[PDB]
């Protein structure tokens, strides 16, 4: 019987709260398909081949072929839009400095290489490694419009200029500025203040840095990670495959070889026979058009859903729990891969929780007091006042707090002096 | 049958005749009179599409043949075919009409050239310097997104019979 | 081309229905295509056959119709929740997501009505003429460091200001607008600078 | 066939006889005497509900 998880019950009580004293900067991974592979398909050749007058047949039934060509191009069209929504974001290409300082942060292994000779990060050519026959019966691919070296080129500006420029690119003109002050403004954005940032600013770096080295490794050594694409790529393959071998079948008739019947047979049973095999050709094509239409419009939901996840996680920041990785987002890098988008989401999360005694507010003279900001706390002899996700204890003074009333009404207040400067 | 015979090197077993492919259809052959092997192959084809900028502006046309190198069949050679009528231009602009494989296609005669990417530029970044704006523009733009398509009802005797 | 996804939905209605409507003239292998000209042509026993093959081609043809206007609508529905969502989000309120309610910072949007879809217009502040300025971190003073509240400390070359992030308007710098945390001896790119104080 | 006939402002060529829709069904025709031109337009039908 499967275990549902690891049991944890929590100590609740009605004056006690835990406050994070320590922190950890957490990378993770999200695949996600964009595009599938563009196929068209030649029913004069592939229904009947070389026969003539099998075509002179087909011509009396309509115009299914015309239908078919038509769907299989509004699919093929429908994924270089798909990739245009989700790549296309920036119409200026950003180039990263020369130099490749940025207070600690090592970028090198999402920065594109100049050694490689396609100009791919490091992260990127593993993906692409990790990510891998002749059908002249008339199904032919079509090359994606976008080229690798062209989603290579877009990745790398979105990063060069979320590393230069923060979020600042994403809506209106790039404005540079440091990474560190960058930082703590994305720190100062999810209620952590600066100086928790700048204090410890080698700290994070190395953190940051091991988790990246910790992501390409378990990348390397996991072969399920990219399970989605390759998914994608076999079930373009088999939905072929079947389609091939959906050609050796009878349907029925005496024999399924077109020069073998047109030799066999005088014209009376003849066109019977070819009709029931056409007819069962035509049905076997359509069912292959429904099948990558509803494909296809499962992999363009996929594709919104990426696109959607650019603008938002990339080209700033996030406050949806949960849409840009476990823990508070912080910011995050794309990364291409085949048929589809990585993407590698740094957050922020709390570690080293410690007990506190709290309480609702602080009654002086007569006069409630309460945080403006913080969180009141104490040891156990003396309170303090502290941001809610860290621990940082202050004198309570009357600049961090504000008086609202009495001491009369709160449940739960507590005697306590406050410090006037 | 028809095709191209070419010299093989496949050597099936003397007993053995024909040779079939995974779609069950005969590729390689022997010929009766001297005891060789040959390989059935299907003459070049491909699908072929018409690059017009719009009857309205001229008539001029540009044909593409689809996965065909242009030996076998003004005239270049993409990753998609063999581009007939428009003639390689060393500069880039944006994409007009897509060819494939980072090819589009416009009209000034007809011509094709790499898609321009999008505008260079490259931004001052240092560990000091910091940039702020003084002033900001009120920006107004549209977004059309359908909503309900045509509600249909059929009769199924009227259609189906007469 | 401004209004192409709406043209796009009558056009695509449209040439589906004519193609419906043009394939009923279909001979689907018949002698002919018309039932009254088979009714006056031959025995009832051989009639019955070829109204049967015509009948099950006609019924293929209105099951794939039906078919392809299933998948269209599922489109269709999907656009619609989205744009229910960007009414809902956008209209009623102000969106902190980024571009999902147009290009820039969302202030205000208002919908228009259009034949089957809806029209958005969105407003945006969009910042513009840049200026460069040298930042520091924190201001060293007395052994305290200071850091901005919600500002950025800038300066143009001599003096030192703390300013908003989005627009340029430099205040002296005061301890009304910092906050002191710990000494500067710890934090890098620290600057000396004095802190009035009111 | 079944249908109403009504008068109709179609210009047949004087060889003409028949006229067709787009569906390959017959629209306009001519009577054998008289040598009229007429519509032919199917009697009123619809959905119940
Ligand atoms: C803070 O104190 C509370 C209670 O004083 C701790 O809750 C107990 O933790 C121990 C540790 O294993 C458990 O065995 C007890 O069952 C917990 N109490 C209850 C009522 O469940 C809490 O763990 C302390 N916080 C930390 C971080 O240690
Ligand atoms: C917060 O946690 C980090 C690690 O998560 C602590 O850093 C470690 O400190 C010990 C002792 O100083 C070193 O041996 C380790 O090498 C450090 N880890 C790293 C990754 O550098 C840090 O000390 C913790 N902070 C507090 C206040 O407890
Ligand atoms: C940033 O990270 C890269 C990659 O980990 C570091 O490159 C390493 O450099 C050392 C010595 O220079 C070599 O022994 C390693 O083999 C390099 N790693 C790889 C994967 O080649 C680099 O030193 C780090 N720091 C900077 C400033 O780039
Ligand atoms: C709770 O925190 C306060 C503030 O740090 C502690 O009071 C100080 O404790 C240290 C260490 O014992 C002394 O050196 C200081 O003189 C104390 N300051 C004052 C104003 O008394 C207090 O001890 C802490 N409580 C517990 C139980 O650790
Ligand atoms: C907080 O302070 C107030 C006033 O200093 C305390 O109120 C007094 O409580 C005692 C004990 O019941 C009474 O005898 C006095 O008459 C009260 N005086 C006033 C002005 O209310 C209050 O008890 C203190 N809080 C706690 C938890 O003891
Ligand atoms: C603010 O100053 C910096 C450097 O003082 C400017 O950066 C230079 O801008 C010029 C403009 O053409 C470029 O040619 C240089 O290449 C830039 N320097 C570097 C190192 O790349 C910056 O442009 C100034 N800000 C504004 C808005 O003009
Ligand atoms: C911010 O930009 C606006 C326009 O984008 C500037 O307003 C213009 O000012 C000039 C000079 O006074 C006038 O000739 C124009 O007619 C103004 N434009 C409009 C639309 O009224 C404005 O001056 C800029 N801000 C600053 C501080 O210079
Ligand atoms: C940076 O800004 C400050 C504040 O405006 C400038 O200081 C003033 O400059 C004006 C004009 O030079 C003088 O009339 C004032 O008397 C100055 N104020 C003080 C308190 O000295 C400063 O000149 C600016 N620096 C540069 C390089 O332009
Ligand atoms: C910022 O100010 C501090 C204090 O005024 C400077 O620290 C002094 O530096 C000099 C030379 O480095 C030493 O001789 C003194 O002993 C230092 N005094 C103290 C109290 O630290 C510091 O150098 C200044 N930094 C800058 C960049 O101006
Ligand atoms: C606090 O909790 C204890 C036990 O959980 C309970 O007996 C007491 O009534 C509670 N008091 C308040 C003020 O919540
Ligand atoms: C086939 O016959 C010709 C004469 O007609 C002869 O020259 C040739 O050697 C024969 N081929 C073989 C393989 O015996
Ligand atoms: C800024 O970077 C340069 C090299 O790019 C370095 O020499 C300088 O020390 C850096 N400044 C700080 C404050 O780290
Ligand atoms: C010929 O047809 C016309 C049509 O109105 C009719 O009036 C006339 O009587 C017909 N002639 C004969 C001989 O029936």
């Amino acid at each position: 019987t499967m275990s549902l998880g690891a049991e944890n019950s929590v100590a609740y009580s009605n004056n006690s709260i835990a406050i994070p004293t320590n922190f950890t900067i957490s990378v993770t991974t999200e695949i996600l398909p964009v595009s599938m592979t563009k196929t068209s398909v030649d029913c004069t050749m592939y229904i009947c081949g070389d026969s003539t007058e099998c075509s002179n047949l087909l011509l009396q039934y309509g115009s299914f072929c015309t239908q078919l060509k038509r769907a299989l191009t509004g699919i093929a069209v429908e994924q270089d839009k798909n990739t245009q929504e989700v790549f296309a974001q920036v119409k200026q290409i950003y180039k990263t400095p020369p130099i490749k300082y940025f207070g600690g942060f090592n970028f090198s292994q999402i920065l594109p290489d100049p050694s490689k000779p396609s100009k791919r990060s490091p992260i990127e050519d593993l993906l692409f490694n990790k990510v891998t026959a002749q059908k002249f019966k008339g199904l032919t691919v079509l090359p994606p419009l976008l080229t690798d070296e062209m989603i290579a080129q877009y990745t790398s500006a979105l990063l060069a200029g979320t590393i230069t420029s923060g979020w600042t690119f994403g809506a209106g003109p790039a404005l540079q500025i440091p990474f560190p002050m960058q930082m703590a403004y994305r720190f100062n954005g999810i209620g952590v203040t600066q100086n928790v940032l700048y204090e410890n600013q080698k700290l994070i770096a190395n953190q940051f840095n091991s988790a990246i080295g910790k992501i390409q490794d378990s990348l390397s050594s996991t072969p399920s990670a990219l399970g989605k694409l390759q998914d994608v790529v076999n079930h373009n393959a088999q939905a072929l495959n079947t389609l091939v071998k959906q050609l050796s079948s009878k349907f029925g008739a005496i024999s399924s070889v077109l020069n073998d019947i047109f030799s066999r047979l005088d014209p009376p049973e003849a066109e019977v026979q070819i009709d029931r095999l056409i007819t069962g050709r035509l049905q076997s094509l359509q069912t292959y058009v429904t099948q990558q239409l509803i494909r296809a419009a499962e992999i363009r939901a996929s594709a919104n859903l990426a696109a959607t996840k650019m603008s938002e996680c990339v080209l700033g920041q996030s406050k949806r729990v949960d849409f840009c990785g476990k823990g508070y987002h912080l910011m995050s890098f794309p990364q291409s891969a085949p048929h589809g988008v990585v993407f590698l989401h740094v957050t922020y999360v709390p570690a080293q929780e410690k007990n506190f005694t709290t309480a609702p507010a602080i009654c002086h003279d007569g006069k409630a007091h309460f945080p403006r900001e913080g969180v009141f706390v104490s040891n156990g002899t003396h309170w303090f006042v502290t941001q809610r996700n860290f621990y940082e204890p202050q004198i309570i003074t009357t600049d961090n707090t504000f008086v609202s009333g009495n001491c009369d009404v709160v449940i739960g207040i507590v005697n306590n002096t406050v410090y006037d400067p | 049958g028809t095709g191209v015979l070419t010299e093989s090197n496949k050597k099936f077993l003397p007993f053995q005749q024909f040779g079939r492919d995974i779609a069950d259809t005969t590729d390689a052959v022997r010929d009766p009179q001297t005891l060789e092997i040959l390989d059935i192959t299907p003459c070049s084809f491909g699908g072929v599409s018409v690059i017009t900028p719009g009857t309205n502006t001229s008539n001029q046309v540009a044909v593409l043949y689809q996965g065909v190198n242009c030996t076998e069949v003004n005239v270049f050679q993409t990753r998609a075919g063999c581009l007939i009528g428009a003639e390689y231009v060393n500069n880039s602009y944006e994409c007009d009409i897509p060819i494939g494989a980072g090819i589009c296609a416009s009209y000034q005669s007809i011509i094709a050239y790499t898609m321009s990417l999008g505008a260079e530029n490259s931004v001052a970044y240092s560990n000091n310097s910091i940039a702020i704006p003084t002033n900001f523009t009120i920006s107004v733009t549209t977004e059309i997104l359908p909503v309900s398509m045509t509600k249909t009802s059929v009769d199924c005797t009227m259609y189906i019979c007469g």
